[PDB]
């Protein structure tokens, strides 16, 4: 019955509630950074490369 | 690709260059949006090419000439 009390003490010693909170916060932060990056990327224009008006700001040099 | 057959350039090359210069100087982010602001030069280039409006004017004058000879045959 002392084994049960010592295993209870071992559980309490091994558990770390602040580390659980930091694990939760890091999970939320990684997921939020993925979501933010993907939302910015999704402004994804698409025309042909010769469209000089849709690609007016690119620094392109032509040989013709 | 704009070189003339017996001359240095084609006969409507400068009209095309006027149109492309207008398209070059606009700032709209789409070609279809830029085209709405250069329609006068495109119309003048098409008139250089095929002369549809000069032909239309001559057809209208001919319709009036054919009308003033059938309905009007006045003798002296």
């Amino acid at each position: 019955a002392y084994i049960l009390d010592f295993l209870s003490y071992m559980w309490e010693k091994n558990n770390d509630d602040s580390a659980s909170y930091k694990e939760w916060q890091d999970f939320l932060d990684v997921a939020e950074k993925d979501r933010r990056r993907d939302r910015i990327i999704a402004w994804r224009e698409r025309t042909m490369y010769d469209d000089y008006a849709a690609n007016a700001e690119e620094p392109i040099i032509y040989k013709r | 690709a704009g070189m003339g057959l017996s001359t240095g350039t084609a006969r409507c090359y400068d009209w095309y260059m006027d149109y492309l210069k207008c398209m070059d100087e606009r700032k709209e982010p789409m070609i279809a949006l830029r085209r709405e602001h250069c329609l006068e030069w495109l119309e003048d280039y098409n008139e250089c090419l095929h002369r549809e409006k000069e032909r239309t004017r001559r057809q209208v004058i001919e319709r009036e000439r054919r009308a003033q000879l059938a309905g009007g045959s006045k003798p002296a």
